[PDB]
């Protein structure tokens, strides 16, 4: 079962250049094409290149040549480099595979997780972590309402889980905002029986890959 | 390049119906060379048709494309809840291949009223010199919503951001959060802070609201 | 028929009667153990051998000292392979006709006077490979083709013969590859013009074709390369030219329509491009 998985950085200057590498694994590079697909927030899917393990790469004129596409079939690897890089070169990349060689197998049938790349002048910061206390504000009788504010991290993303993963159901992790200052701003909270409060020990783990900030906070009555 | 249109931007249809997207073409495209796609959220792509009607492998029959030169339709038979996401149309005729900007599909269900939240600044928060205030509508549908600040009941403007999750995969739900960020000066000048909401699944509109450390 | 002049470069049973996806028309014994060889009369634009258990290209030298080389000549001093077409004709410099022939013929020539593993008098000379963008003649050592079976080349040398945009400026010579190639063989896919079968005086389109979508010239090319007559599966295996080597291909349809008959006449048909498995996959006049 073949998978493929992006890698790459989460920041990237402008006028530089952003390399992207795609491990394929579980399966051969031969006799298929790899492309590199970009969704923007606020366009749709576009593609970029292509390339086939004999080495011959297409691209899209739109990106103006900007894009170089290269395969190592030792490694079976395949990279993107992409000069000249501009904020709205901002972006989910994904490499996908087509289902076969031949031209009506040129649909993408196989994909990457996709790995976001911002292109922007502002620097890397971590997170905060604040804690959503329960309260009196916070209990709607039998029930309780807690969560952990992630405030003033750039760039994206931030993922948070709840209870190391033991604790699923009921949690709800907002699309972040990009506040007035620059920096992102992120809730998760989670419903939990009012009476375990005193009890239960909630702990909301965040993590931040662009600062490769791991923080844990415990959330307590207050 | 090949400019795909599709339409309409969004359905709201309840699962058991059925759902008729179309995508239209700037020029001819070959019947051999014609795909769909189903995006869910903080999901890579998902191939459904391929060639304009043979469906990709494990996907259900319910799903059956069609369409020829400049005109392509993707017909869903049964919704079900799995079903609902967003879908594209892609074609490899020409370079660039190109999508359409697809089409998202709604689970409708029946009205339910949020659940109204309200966290006050942390302490530690506090320390560094800003206070945010936190408010939460919980499992609401439609997902239209309007939340309003009260500080010591005057409207507050400009200094506040929301932002809602996708359905919920269970009850098919919204949630909204909604942040009031004021620097821990101004938070102490006042006393009361309150969240109001209107929704349609709510007679008259709920305030949830605190006094400060009172 | 007014076309059998024009046409007769088409004859690919004829002017090339060998294989062509596999070029291994004839036999020859070095130190007394008998080979197959290609023996194809006609060169084989853009052909080229992809390894696909190695990251190696196949015009490297052999491995002296196995991966890690290709399909090439052994490096020798003086060096015989690789060697330019500006290299060539000095190497040459004394006899006459080296100064007409052209790069094509000059590289299987001179492939074939490498002596093959200090056999003075074995009739095998080894097949070559000359590119047109480095001008650079490449004399192959392992003459085979394709080796790719489930037998051992499911799971791992494992190659096969194809067309490619990497093999553009590639053209696969036997040591029989004429010199008059340019008259008497295909090289150039025409426009506007489609085969066709001339019967009762008028030209009529092929009677029974196998219809392929292609998304453009080069696949067509690529299609009609893969099922050309090939001397191998996957005496008796020898084609003698005969098979799919002629494709019409509509570009408004995308239809690449592949047929096993000779053609003897043009229809002239602004959708379609005509094109042999010999032909190159890009060129067009």
């Amino acid at each position: 079962q073949v998978q493929l998985r992006e890698s790459g950085p989460h920041l990237v200057k402008p006028s530089e250049t952003l390399s992207l590498t795609c491990n394929v694994s579980g399966g051969t590079i031969n006799r298929y094409y790899w492309n590199w697909i970009r969704q923007i927030p606020g366009k749709g899917l576009e593609w970029i290149g292509n390339i086939y393990y004999t080495g011959t790469t297409e691209t899209n004129p739109s990106l103006e040549g900007r894009p170089l596409i290269s395969i190592d079939r030792t490694t079976q690897q395949v990279s993107l480099t992409l000069t000249s890089v501009t904020p709205a070169d901002t972006a989910v990349y994904y490499c996908a595979r087509t289902r076969g060689e031949w031209s009506p197998d040129w649909c993408l049938d196989r994909w990457g997780r996709g790995t976001l790349v911002t292109v922007s002048s502002a620097s890397t910061k971590g997170p905060s972590v604040f804690p959503l206390a329960p309260s009196s504000k916070s209990t709607s009788g039998g029930t309780a309402a807690l969560g952990c504010l992630v405030k003033d991290y750039f760039p994206e993303p931030v993922t948070v889980s709840w209870n190391s993963g033991a604790l699923t159901s009921g949690v709800h992790t907002f699309p972040a905002v990009l506040q007035s200052s620059g920096l992102y701003s992120l809730s998760s909270v989670v419903t939990v029986p009012s009476s375990s409060l005193g009890t239960q020990t909630y702990i909301c783990n965040v993590n931040h890959k662009p600062s490769n900030t791991k923080v844990d906070k415990k959330v307590e009555p207050k | 390049e090949i400019v795909l249109t599709q339409s309409p931007d969004t359905l709201s249809l309840s699962p058991g119906d059925t759902a008729t997207l179309s995508c239209r073409a700037s020029q001819t495209i070959t019947n051999a060379y014609f795909a769909w796609y189903q995006q869910k959220p903080g999901q890579a792509p998902r191939l459904l048709i391929y060639s304009t009607s043979t469906r990709a492998s494990g996907i259900p029959d319910r799903f059956s494309g069609s369409g020829s030169g400049t005109e392509f339709t993707l017909t869903i038979s049964r919704l079900e809840p799995e079903d609902f996401a967003v879908f594209y149309c892609q074609q490899y005729v020409r370079s660039p291949w190109t999508f359409g900007q697809g089409t998202k599909v709604e689970l409708k269900r029946t009205v339910a009223a949020p659940s109204v939240f309200i966290f006050p600044p942390s302490d530690e928060q506090l320390k560094s010199g800003t206070a945010s205030v936190v408010c939460l509508l919980n499992n609401f549908y439609p997902r239209e919503a309007k939340v309003q600040w009260k500080v010591d009941n005057a409207l507050q403007s400009g200094n506040s951001q929301e932002s809602v999750t996708e359905q919920d995969s269970k009850d098919s739900t919204y949630s909204l959060s909604s942040t009031l960020t004021l620097s821990k000066a101004d938070y102490e000048k006042h006393k009361v802070y309150a969240c109001e909401v209107t929704h349609q699944g709510l007679s008259s509109p709920v305030t949830k609201s605190f006094n400060r450390g009172e | 028929n007014p076309w059998t002049e024009y046409m007769a470069k088409y004859d690919i049973e004829e002017v090339h009667g060998s294989g062509i996806r596999v070029d291994l028309g004839e036999d020859a014994e070095v130190a007394g153990t008998q080979y197959r060889l290609p023996s194809g009369k006609c060169p084989v634009f853009g052909k080229g051998i992809i390894i696909e258990n190695s990251n190696t290209a196949f015009l490297t030298p052999v491995a002296t000292g196995l991966k890690d080389g290709g399909f090439a000549f052994p490096p020798t001093e003086p060096l015989m392979s690789p060697m330019t077409l500006d290299e060539m004709r000095h190497f040459y410099k004394d006899n006459k006709y080296v100064k007409n022939l052209d790069e094509l013929t000059l590289c299987s020539r001179h492939a074939g006077n490498m002596i093959p593993d200090n056999d003075k008098n074995s009739n095998y000379k080894y097949p070559a490979v000359y590119d047109d963008k480095d001008k650079k003649c490449h004399i192959l050592y392992i003459a085979a083709q394709e080796n790719n079976g489930p037998r051992y080349c499911n799971k791992d040398f494992c190659f096969r013969p194809a067309k490619d945009i990497s093999f553009q400026n590639y053209a696969y010579l036997s040591k029989n590859v004429v010199d008059n190639w340019e008259k008497v063989c295909p090289r150039k896919n025409l426009q506007n013009a489609k085969f066709g079968l001339w019967v009762d005086g008028n030209c009529e389109d092929i009677p029974h074709v196998n219809e392929f979508p292609a998304i453009d010239l080069f696949e067509c090319n690529k299609l009609v390369f893969e099922l050309s007559a090939s001397d191998q599966p996957k005496d008796r295996y020898k084609s003698h030219g005969k098979g799919y080597n002629w494709g019409n291909y509509n570009t408004e349809t995308q239809k690449c329509e592949i047929f096993n008959v000779k053609p003897t006449c043009l229809i002239n048909n602004a959708a379609y491009i005509a094109t042999t498995a010999l032909s190159h996959p890009i060129e067009v006049e």
